[PDB]
C-alpha cells in the first residue's frame, strides 16, 4: 500500500520504532484475516528480519497489504 | 503446461525494493551489518558507531553523511542501486558454478538468481550446488526442492518461497507478474 506518512517515516526513523511499527501492522493483519498463522510469522520476523517489508506496506499502491501474510511467510 | 516468461514485465530494482526495502538512514540487517538503501550493505563488520559508518558511506555516496542514523538522498540509494546491481550481475555470469547456469536458463529464472546473488552474494548462491546442477539439467522440480532444502528457505521462507517458484515455473506469477 501506499501511505505517504508512513512511507517517510518508516524510510527515515530509528530502526526499532520502524519495526514495531512494520510489525503491529503485519500482526494486525495475520489477526484479522488468517490467525492461525500469527506464531508461524512471528518465527519468520524474527528469523528473516522486519525492516525489509516497509516499502511494499507503505511505499507502494501497487501492493496489496493482504498480501502481506504470503510474503513473510510462503503461502 | 505451466507458461514460461521469457521477458517478464519487472526489472530487478522493482523486484530488489520489493524484497530488500528502502531506507534512507542507516539500519543493520539480521547479521548485524550496518544497510541502507536498497539492500546497500555499508561494510561486512557488525559496526554500531555511526561516526564510523558516516565515514565509509560518505566515500561511498561522495559527500559528507551527517545525522545519527546517518541520511542518504533518494537519488544517492538509487545510485548505490545501480552499482551494487552492475557488479552483482557481471560476477553472477562468469563465476564457474553459478555463471553457466545463468547463461543457459531464461530471464526469469535469471532474475531468480539474480536476487539470491543480491541477498547472499554470488559465492552464496554457488554453495547450492544440488540446486544448481538440476537448474543446468532442467530438472525444475529437483532445483526447487533443493532450494527449499536450505537455511536461506527456513530463515527468509516468504522470499525463498517466491524465488524458488520462479525456479520451478519459469515465470514470475509469484511476484504478481502476469
Ligand atoms: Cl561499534
Ligand atoms: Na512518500
Ligand atoms: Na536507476
Ligand atoms: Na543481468
Amino acid at each position: 500500500g501506499y501511505d505517504k506518512d508512513l512511507c517517510e517515516w518508516s524510510m527515515t526513523a530509528d530502526q526499532t520504532e520502524v519495526e514495531t511499527q512494520i510489525e503491529a501492522d503485519i500482526m494486525n493483519i495475520v489477526k484479522r484475516d488468517r490467525p492461525e498463522m500469527k506464531a508461524e510469522v512471528q518465527k519468520q520476523l524474527k528469523s528473516g528480519g522486519v525492516m525489509q517489508y516497509n516499502y511494499v506496506l507503505y511505499c507502494d499502491k501497487n501492493f496489496n497489504n493482504k498480501n502481506i501474510i504470503a510474503e513473510v511467510v510462503g503461502e | 503446461e505451466i507458461p514460461t516468461d521469457d521477458n517478464p514485465n519487472m526489472s530487478m530494482a522493482e523486484m530488489l525494493r520489493r524484497d530488500e526495502g528502502l531506507r534512507l538512514k542507516v539500519y543493520w540487517d539480521t547479521e548485524g551489518y550496518p544497510t541502507i538503501g536498497i539492500g546497500h550493505l555499508i561494510m561486512k563488520q557488525p559496526v554500531r558507531d555511526m561516526a564510523q559508518i558516516n565515514k565509509v558511506l560518505s566515500k561511498q555516496v561522495g559527500r559528507e553523511i551527517t545525522g545519527n542514523p546517518g541520511s542518504i538522498t533518494m537519488e544517492e540509494a538509487t545510485t548505490l542501486f545501480e552499482r551494487d546491481l552492475a557488479d552483482m550481475q557481471r560476477d553472477i555470469k562468469s563465476h564457474s558454478k553459478v555463471g553457466p547456469v545463468w547463461q543457459a536458463v531464461n530471464r526469469s529464472r535469471q532474475m531468480a538468481l539474480e536476487n539470491m546473488a543480491f541477498q547472499m552474494g554470488v559465492g552464496g548462491v554457488a554453495k547450492f550446488n544440488t540446486m544448481l546442477t538440476a537448474m543446468l539439467a532442467g530438472d525444475w522440480e529437483k532445483a526447487y526442492k533443493a532450494g527449499r532444502d536450505s537455511l536461506w528457505y527456513q530463515q527468509t521462507k516468504g522470499r525463498a518461497s517466491r524465488v524458488t517458484m520462479i525456479i520451478l515455473t519459469g515465470n514470475l506469477e509469484s511476484y504478481g507478474v502476469e
